């Protein structure tokens, strides 16, 4: 994710499915690679902590004035018609400065962009249309004409260019927590099983204390956990064995 | 086009010798540049890339420097696995390679065994001749064979064939063939060839004639 | 366990046409492209052109443009060259190489997985057998301290000749020279032991010569006139 | 291949009564003994579906609107619904996602494919070994740039079957929201000849595809020289979801076991309103009733010329 050698351009951005494995956030956070690392529902400190019910990682490369419309709730030309977060996002932005890796002393007119749009595009969508824009109020045909365009536009990424317009790569990691089965989880290790005593139990990162014991609830194949008319949970599926 | 040139086309190298080998390119390529190994008899493989970042689990002592119009390639000491074709590579526009240095094991020199073969009776019988002239176990390649009848130097009727160097001793060995009709074989009575070696003191010459 | 396996050995006319294959495994097939190289007899590389398995967009060398053809069937992860109206000079090794997955710049295709290579012969010639002969010094008297003797196996064209001594019992001193392709467009090669004088009454040496385009095993017995 | 198969018989379109069907679980944790209140795009209670059926003849696969979301119900014999297209214009100008059952295999991709103006599987029939063979699938004829794809591990279904009644009810719920189309599904056995059972049942959650796509139109997939056929006969329902609040009853086994659609009607309203499902004798206050703007205005101050923020 982090080190692949051709990253996709924003207009059409990435995703990669992450499941089934031990993830070790302290290693991303820690290093000072990352320009930027912005947590908006967890903090970069406790994703070790904690286990996910899925996990996404979008993967795109912009320029550095550009890296603001990234977080949610933005407007502008990348957050409009390129890569939009939903208003109520929870994940991290991760990015860095990739101009060892995007850049050309010609110009490197390989990453791409969505320089137009009829209107702006609902979050994580992804927009690959090449169909001529109309910005007049005529009708538009063919491959070109007056007021028509080719809706995408080329970054010209050189290693000359100004502080801001250099290339960044961006990863974003996006995920659900706490609510469902997780198969993504920090590098905790298990304890055995304690029943019938009062515990600090830790179920895929559902901290709490209570006293555990043998439930006859039967959970459907999709639930993790049992909730109170309090939102309290007060039944859980252990994530080893299964009762 | 880029046009590559690399400026040893071989170089001969004892083992624990510092070997340096440099590739220039006709435009400035920044650091677009690549280099691989071809060990005889196999694919090529990746050893620098970006013209000075080692790749994962190469040897240590290979390392490349350099931008520009002018890079070099260096093996910090020689180790006889490094034994082979090195070939620079530009990225820049169309990926272009450059004409290759082969490295070889530096030896001290040796004298060729030299051996003659006339032509079996099964060979004659097709009706045509073929005379071969063998030179075992030297060690500066270059070595000249010339081929003659009754005293006359032969030409283009003649071709060799040399081994690649042998792994446990770091020697080469060649044999040059000649051949005739059968009515031009029968018609001369000596044949010779003589070969003109730095591992000789002076030119040997090895002979015979038709019967013996 | 990142692999590139390909068609073998190929053998073809003038004019006529070529179907190399590549089939990828150990990765994601469509990540990234994969390069066409091939190298002459005895000579450098040479960039043909490449494919990008994810796309289907192709690129290639000036001199091959309008020649050669790459396609792929991602569903058996299978990229193909297809390279037309063939001439004596595209007798080559042709590679398949994957563009790098990690670390490098974005743009620079390097060569970082190769395939085994596959042999393309493209010449007049028609497949035949060798005819295989001995060679021995001058006559047994004349011989002194170490001998060499050998066979030298003539007029064959299915490239890949094996030469053995003895079914493999004898190695020690043994030689089989590069092979020469003659004016005929028919291979040659010569193959050559040292022994003993003192060895040559004792026992005696066999080459034994298999050809496989030709079916042709055969065993030359090699005695001193 | 693609084929326009035209020896159909023209109906109007049917309508059926979609009682108390098409809620679902509407998040993935477990409740027992309770009754609880959840808002989400459902599908209303007694809403009008309609009707779509494949006999003798009749095949009805037409292109339809797919807005806030989709409820479907295929009621069954013989596997003849198979799946759908989604997409915006279906024709390669933009992606579209298919999703088909196969006779080995389900495949859901995502793609920017040009589908046929009628897109169906067929059913080689009864041919000499007793048996029935897929060999047709006339549902696309370019598929370009697959940003997803999905193919799952192999079974084989039975493409046989005559009886005078349906078998199988099953039924599907389709969201598309914020880049992730979601299906919650139900299988039920049933015994009827020709509507949409009556009765409740709630759809569990079954994929979450993350197939980042606008989706505004959808078609099903029906299975079957090139014209001239017999279509199996079966019917599907399709109703539209809508953003409601739901009284849900969880049952002690904590299973959905009866809801009530809060804006039904006024008693409806009373049940969302007392939390309860049966409601005692009285008069009851409600939520106020409001009439909504019938247009907008705006009125500004007539100036035509721009204001000199260049100087
Ligand atoms: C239903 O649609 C499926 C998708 O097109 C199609 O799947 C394809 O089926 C064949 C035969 O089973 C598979 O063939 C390969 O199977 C494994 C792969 O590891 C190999 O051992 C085999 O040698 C062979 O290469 C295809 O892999 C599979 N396609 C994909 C993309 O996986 C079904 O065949 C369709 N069903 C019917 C009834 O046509
Ligand atoms: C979706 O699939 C499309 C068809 O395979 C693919 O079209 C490809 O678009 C690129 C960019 O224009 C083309 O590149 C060539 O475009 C013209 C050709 O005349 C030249 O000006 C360019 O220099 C360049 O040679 C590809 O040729 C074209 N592919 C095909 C087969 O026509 C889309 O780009 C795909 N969408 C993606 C990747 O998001
Ligand atoms: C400030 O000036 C910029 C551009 O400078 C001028 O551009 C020409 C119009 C001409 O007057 C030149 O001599 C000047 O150098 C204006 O930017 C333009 O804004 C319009 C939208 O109003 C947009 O269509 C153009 O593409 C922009 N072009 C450039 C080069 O910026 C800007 O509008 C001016 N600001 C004000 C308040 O007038
Ligand atoms: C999803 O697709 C629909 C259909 O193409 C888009 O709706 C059109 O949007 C433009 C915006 O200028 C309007 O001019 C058209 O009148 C709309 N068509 C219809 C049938 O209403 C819709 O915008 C797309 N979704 C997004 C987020 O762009
Ligand atoms: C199937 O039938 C439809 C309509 O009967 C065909 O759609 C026509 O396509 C042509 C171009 O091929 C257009 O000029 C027409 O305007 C289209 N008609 C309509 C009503 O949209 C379609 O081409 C046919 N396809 C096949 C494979 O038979
Ligand atoms: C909850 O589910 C259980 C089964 O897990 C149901 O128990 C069965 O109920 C019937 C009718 O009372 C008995 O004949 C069976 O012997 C019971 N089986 C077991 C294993 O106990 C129970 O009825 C369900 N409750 C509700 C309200 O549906
Ligand atoms: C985890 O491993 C234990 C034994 O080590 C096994 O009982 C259990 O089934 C495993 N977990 C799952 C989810 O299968
Ligand atoms: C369903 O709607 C149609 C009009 O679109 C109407 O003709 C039909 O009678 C309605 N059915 C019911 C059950 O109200
Ligand atoms: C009959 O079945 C066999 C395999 O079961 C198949 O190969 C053949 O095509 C079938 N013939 C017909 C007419 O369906």
């Amino acid at each position: 994710v982090f080190n692949a050698t051709r990253f996709a351009s924003v207009y059409a951005w990435n995703r990669k499915r992450i499941s089934n494995c031990v993830a070790d956030y302290s290693v991303l956070y820690n290093s000072a690679s990352f320009s930027t690392f912005k947590c908006y529902g967890v903090s970069p400190t406790k994703l070790n902590d904690l286990c996910f019910t899925n996990v996404y990682a979008d993967s795109f490369v912009i320029r550095g004035d550009e890296v603001r419309q990234i977080a949610p709730g933005q407007t502008g030309k990348i957050a409009d018609y390129n890569y939009k977060l939903p208003d109520d996002f929870t994940g991290c932005v991760i990015a860095w400065n990739s101009n060892n890796l995007d850049s050309k002393v010609g110009g490197n007119y390989n990453y791409l962009y969505r320089l137009f749009r009829k209107s702006n595009l609902k979050p994580f969508e992804r927009d690959i249309s090449t169909e001529i824009y109309q910005a007049g109020s005529t009708p538009c045909n063919g491959v070109e004409g007056f007021n028509c365009y080719f809706p995408l536009q080329s970054y010209g990424f050189q290693p000359t260019n100004g502080v801001g317009y250099q290339p960044y790569r961006v990863v974003v990691l996006s995920f659900e927590l706490l609510h469902a089965p997780a198969t993504v989880c920090g590098p905790k290790k298990s304890t055995n099983l304690v029943k019938n005593k009062c515990v600090n139990f830790n179920f895929n990162g559902l901290t709490g204390t209570g006293v555990l014991t043998e439930s006859n609830k039967k959970f459907l194949p999709f639930q993790q956990f049992g909730r109170d008319i309090a939102d309290t949970t007060d039944a859980v599926r252990d994530p080893q064995t299964l009762e | 086009d880029i046009q590559m040139t690399q400026s040893p086309s071989s170089l001969s190298a004892s083992v624990g010798d510092r070997v340096t080998i440099t590739c220039q390119a006709s435009q400035d390529i920044s650091d677009y540049l690549n280099w691989y190994q071809q060990q005889p008899g196999k694919a090529p493989k990746l050893l620098i890339y970006d013209a000075s970042n080692l790749e994962t689990g190469v040897p240590s002592r290979f390392s490349g420097s350099g931008s520009g119009t002018d890079f070099t390639f260096t093996i910090s000491s020689l180790q006889p696995e490094d034994i082979g074709t090195y070939y620079c590579q530009q990225y820049d526009n169309l990926p272009t390679f450059g004409g290759g240095t082969k490295l070889e094991i530096k030896r001290t020199v040796a004298a060729p065994s030299v051996f003659i073969f006339p032509p079996s009776d099964e060979q004659l019988k097709s009706g045509t001749a073929s005379v071969v002239c063998l030179l075992n176990n030297f060690y500066p390649r270059e070595a000249k064979v010339q081929w003659k009848v009754d005293n006359a130097l032969q030409s283009g009727n003649s071709q060799e064939s040399v081994t690649e160097q042998d792994s446990k001793d770091s020697t080469y060995s060649l044999s040059s063939t000649l051949t005739l009709s059968k009515a031009d074989y029968e018609k001369h009575k000596v044949y010779a060839c003589e070969v003109t070696h730095q591992g000789l003191s002076s030119p040997v010459t090895k002979s015979f004639n038709r019967g013996e | 366990q990142v692999q590139l396996v390909q068609s073998g050995a190929e053998v073809k006319k003038p004019g006529a046409s070529v179907k190399v294959s590549c089939k990828a495994s150990g990765y994601t097939f469509t990540g990234t492209y994969i390069h066409w190289v091939r190298q002459a007899p005895g000579q450098g590389l040479e960039w043909m052109g490449w494919i990008n398995p994810n796309s289907g967009g192709t690129n290639f060398a000036q001199i091959f443009q309008g020649r050669v053809t790459l396609t792929r069937d991602t569903s058996i992860s299978t990229a193909y060259m297809d390279l037309n109206r063939l001439k004596s000079d595209d007798t080559a090794v042709y590679y398949c190489a994957r563009d790098r997955v990690l670390y490098g710049r974005s743009f620079g295709w390097y060569f970082d997985v190769w395939g085994a290579g596959t042999t393309v012969t493209v010449s007049s010639a028609s497949t035949k057998g060798p005819s295989v002969f001995p060679l021995a010094p001058c006559s047994r008297s004349t011989s002194e301290s170490t001998a060499a003797l050998g066979c030298l196996v003539k007029d064959y064209f299915p490239e890949p000749v094996t030469v053995s001594w003895n079914s493999g019992a004898l190695t020690s001193g043994v030689h089989t020279f590069p092979a020469v392709l003659q004016s005929s467009g028919l291979y040659s090669l010569s193959s050559v032991v040292t022994v003993p004088s003192s060895s040559l009454g004792t026992k005696t040496y066999t080459c034994n010569v298999d050809h496989k385009p030709s079916n042709t095993k055969v065993d030359k017995r090699v005695e001193s006139k | 291949q693609c084929v326009n198969l035209t020896t159909r018989t023209q109906l109007p379109p049917a309508y059926t009564n979609s009682f108390t069907r098409g809620v679902y679980y509407p998040d993935k944790v477990f409740r027992s003994s309770v009754l609880h209140s959840t808002q989400d795009l459902f599908l209303p209670f007694f809403s009008n579906v309609t009707w779509f059926h494949a006999i003798h003849k009749r095949f009805d696969n037409p292109v339809l609107p797919f807005n806030d979301g989709v409820y479907f119900a295929s009621t069954e014999k013989s596997n003849i619904i198979r799946g759908w297209i989604f997409g915006t214009t279906l024709d390669s100008k933009t992606q579209s996602l298919l999703i088909v059952n196969n006779a080995t295999n389900v495949v859901i991709k995502v793609c920017e494919f040009q589908f046929c103006n009628d897109p169906f599987l067929g059913v080689y029939y009864h041919k000499n070994n007793k048996s029935w063979m897929e060999s047709e699938f006339r549902v696309y004829s370019s598929a370009n740039n697959c940003t997803f794809e999905y193919v799952s591990q192999p079974f084989l279904m039975d493409l046989e079957g005559k009886q005078g009644n349906f078998k199988n009810l099953r039924e599907f719920v389709f969201k598309n929201i914020d880049g992730y189309f979601k299906i919650y599904s139900k299988h039920t056995p049933i015994n009827l000849v020709r509507d949409l059972p009556q009765g409740f049942s709630a759809l569990e959650p079954l994929v979450d595809l993350p197939i980042g796509i606008n989706i505004t139109r959808f078609q099903t997939l029906l299975a079957l020289s090139s014209s001239g056929w017999t279509a199996g006969a079966a019917a599907y329902y399709v109703g539209y979801l809508q953003p409601r609040t739901f009284l849900l009853k969880y049952n002690e086994n904590g299973t959905i076991t009866d809801a009530v659609d809060c804006a039904l009607d006024p008693l409806s309203e009373t049940k969302c309103t007392l939390k309860s499902f049966t409601v005692e004798k009285g008069i009851y206050q409600t939520s106020n009733f409001r009439v909504q703007p019938t247009e907008s205005i705006v009125r500004f101050p007539n100036i035509t010329n721009l204001c000199p923020f260049g100087e």
